[PDB]
């Protein structure tokens, strides 16, 4: 019975480019056990039409899944990503940079 | 002699909260490239792609779908009977991967493994069940029990040295167009978090590109930098991927430095992108 707490990472698929549409990502990875909670956020609101993938894992058996959505940089509007996890007392967000 | 994926295998993941309670999510992939879903509720199978079903018939498709279904069912069932016998603690979960993979020269190599609580705990060498050291008496118990059953054991052979190796051959034939395609990366260069006063980090984006071998590296004139910093291949759902090269440097060395990619898709004409002052 192990626990390995997910890794986050953000990215958007394209180099942002504030006014054309882009694709947000939320890839999160290395974890275990799979039940697990991902949202992408928008100034703190949770985004509505989000896609993921069905779960899958890695060699090494932890699990990982992609959360990505059709989205619109601006000059503001902080993106973000928040995941619920066994591992993690509370959510953990993940902002995204697009200098990163 | 191609490029793309080269293997195929469907996994599994049950989930077991309580002795009566169980869930099961499986799908079909090449490589990371996911071709199949499964339905848990109808005991049936999402293709994801035209050509998923590779050159197998409608027929023998819903022969495999029912195959898989009633496995599903009764390895929950099994599990749940013998949790106690085996001292299994709730929650825990219980994953699968079964599958096989051309090698150049025509040999077709299948595999199985099993895992319990995220650990190895056993796997298929040679048509036999091979316990794993972190499997415990756990699975040395098990794999010298299932052995017995005449039934389940001609299957796992039958799919994993006939029917599987038929399989690969007939989608990565029924999917080339996709499979083989080639998509240019777009890259692209920022400015990452300061690692301290007076230095820089220096990142390069590759993205959207296909297959997924790549070679991203920073540069000084045709000097690579040792110190650079591949990041993970991380993926687009459009079937390409993203990847970050970063470079920690001092602000005065930044100019002169640049970043140069290699992908099959660029057909020697690689990418090289310079820092400006
Ligand atoms: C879209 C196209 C599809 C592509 C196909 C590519 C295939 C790739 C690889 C797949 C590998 C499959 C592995 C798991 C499948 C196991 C399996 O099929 O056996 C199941 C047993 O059901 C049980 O009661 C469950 C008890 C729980 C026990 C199970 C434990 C797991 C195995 C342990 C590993 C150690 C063993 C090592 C041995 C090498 C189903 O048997 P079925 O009822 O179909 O009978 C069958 C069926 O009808 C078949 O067709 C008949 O031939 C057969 O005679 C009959 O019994
Ligand atoms: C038509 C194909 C679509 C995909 C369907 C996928 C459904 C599940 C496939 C079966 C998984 C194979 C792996 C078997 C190995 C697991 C045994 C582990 C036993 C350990 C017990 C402690
Ligand atoms: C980890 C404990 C699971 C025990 C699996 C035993 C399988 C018995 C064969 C099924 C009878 C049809």
């Amino acid at each position: 019975m192990i626990q390995r707490t997910p890794k986050i990472q953000v990215y958007s698929r394209h180099p942002a480019e504030n006014g054309k549409s882009n694709f947000l990502n939320c890839y999160v990875s290395g974890f275990h056990p799979s039940d697990i909670e991902v949202d992408l956020l928008k100034n703190g609101e949770r985004i509505e039409k989000v896609e993921h993938s069905d779960l899958s894992f890695s060699k090494d058996w932890s699990f990982y899944l992609l959360y990505y959505t059709e989205f619109t940089p601006t000059e503001k509007d902080e993106y973000a990503c928040r995941v619920n996890h066994v591992t993690l007392s509370q959510p953990k967000i993940v902002k995204w940079d697009r200098d990163m | 002699a191609f490029q793309g994926p080269t293997s195929f295998h469907v996994i599994q993941t049950s989930s077991f909260t309580n002795s009566t309670w169980a869930q099961t999510q499986g799908s079909g992939w090449l490589d990371d490239l996911q071709i199949h879903g499964w339905d848990s509720d109808s005991g049936t199978a999402i293709f994801l792609k035209p050509w998923s079903k590779g050159n197998f018939s409608d027929k023998e498709v819903a022969e495999l779908e029912e195959i898989f279904r009633v496995y599903i069912f009764g390895f929950a069932r099994e599990v749940q009977d013998f949790a106690g016998d085996f001292q299994m603690k709730y929650p825990f979960e219980i994953q699968g991967i079964a599958g096989c993979e051309l090698h150049s020269g025509g040999a077709i190599v299948s595999f199985l493994r099993g895992a319990l609580g995220g650990l190895d705990f056993l796997s298929v060498k040679n048509a036999s069940c091979v316990p794993s050291p972190e499997g415990g008496s756990r699975a040395q118990k098990f794999c010298a029990l299932i052995i017995q059953y005449q039934g389940i054991m001609e299957t796992v052979r039958i799919l994993l040295y006939e029917t599987c190796p038929r399989y690969l051959l007939g989608v990565l034939n029924a999917g080339k167009a996709d499979l083989q395609r080639q998509v240019k990366p777009e890259a692209w260069l920022s400015s990452g978090p300061s690692p301290g006063p007076g230095r820089l980090q220096l990142v390069c984006h590759v993205s959207g590109f296909y297959p997924k071998p790549v070679w991203v590296m920073w540069m000084r004139g045709e000097q690579e930098q040792q110190g650079t910093q591949l990041g993970d291949i991380l993926p687009n759902a459009n079937w390409t991927w993203y990847l970050r090269a970063t470079l920690d440097v001092a602000d005065g060395e930044a100019a002169g430095l640049s970043c140069r990619v290699k992908h099959s898709s660029l057909e020697g004409q690689d990418i090289i992108l310079y820092w400006g002052p």
